[PDB]
């Protein structure tokens, strides 16, 4: 899930009162790799979002039409959060 | 969207009556 950007080596004395103690540090940084969350997380949320503006091209007198796309998108973001908390 | 479009076009809000040549 991570890529190993950079390591770095530092040797230094930490100086504690009583007295100095050596230490050697190893780091790595780590960067996360996205395309999971972004084709995963990302992408279904951006087509509920648009998918939920189609009521805006439906007439106001369909009243059954527009109310159940408008509350089933808000279902279905419901079940992406729900489940999305539940995997990561 | 297929349908949404669709449905923009859509001019008459009955569907056909079953008795009628059209
Ligand atoms: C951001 C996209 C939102 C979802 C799609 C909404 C558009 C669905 C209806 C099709 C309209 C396009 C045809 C317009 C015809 C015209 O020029 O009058």
């Amino acid at each position: 899930q991570f890529s190993i950007v950079e390591h770095r080596l530092v040797s230094r004395n930490v100086v504690f009162a009583t007295g100095a103690y050596p230490r050697l540090s190893l780091s790595f940084r780590l960067k996360r790799n996205i395309g999971y969350f972004i084709l995963q997380t990302y992408m279904p949320s951006i087509l509920i979002t648009i998918l939920s503006w189609v009521s805006f091209w439906i007439n106001y007198d369909a009243s059954a039409a527009r109310v159940a796309l408008g509350i089933t998108t808000v279902l279905t973001m419901t079940t992406i959060n729900t489940h999305l908390r539940e995997t990561l | 969207i297929e349908f949404a479009t669709v449905n923009y076009f859509t001019k008459r809000g009955y569907a056909w009556d079953g008795k009628s040549v059209v």
